[PDB]
């Protein structure tokens, strides 16, 4: 999992 | 190094041939590099969609060739911002079949809404350093700053 994806 | 010499090896052998982001929930490839990213001591560049941040969960699919065998070949990718490591992902694709041409799909998930970082923060600003292994043998170091457009 991403905070930037 | 016998270790050296081979991770040379590998590395002259692969290629990364294409990749794509895919939106997992509309289908929609929203970024298509044609670049062989996994090439190392240069920083790479790449221009992503900012509304990739939107998105609940991400496809990538990568297309890659080896002409040496790899027994279990995988990612280590690390999120540098501004050079702080903000998140660390693994990815592992297993056995790679000598002088071939693999396709590996991955969903990469968004984390919720509020923990998103906002594109206007990122662009510029953020490094992906990814190691490509053999299982424990480093192949290759490469490093892409991202720009959020
Ligand atoms: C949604 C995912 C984003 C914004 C970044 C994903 C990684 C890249 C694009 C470039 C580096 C990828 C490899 C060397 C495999």
């Amino acid at each position: 999992s991403s905070t930037i994806c | 190094s016998a270790k050296d010499e081979r991770a040379r090896e590998i590395l002259r052998g692969f290629k990364l041939n294409w990749m794509n982001l895919r939106d997992a929930e509309t289908g929609k490839i929203l970024w298509q590099g044609t670049e062989d990213l996994s090439v190392p001591g240069v920083e790479h560049e790449a221009r992503v969609p900012k509304k990739i941040l939107k998105c609940k969960a991400v496809s990538r699919e990568l297309n890659f060739s080896s002409t040496e065998q790899m027994e279990k070949f995988r990612l280590e990718q690390k999120v540098y911002f501004k050079g702080q490591c903000l998140e660390e992902w693994f990815f592992e694709f297993g056995f790679v079949i000598p002088n071939s041409t693999n396709t590996w799909q991955s969903l990469i998930e968004a984390a919720p809404e509020s923990q998103m970082m906002p594109a206007s923060v990122l662009t510029g600003n953020v490094i992906i350093e990814t190691k490509f292994f053999d299982d424990d043998l480093l192949v290759s170091t490469s490093r892409v700053r991202l720009f959020y457009v």
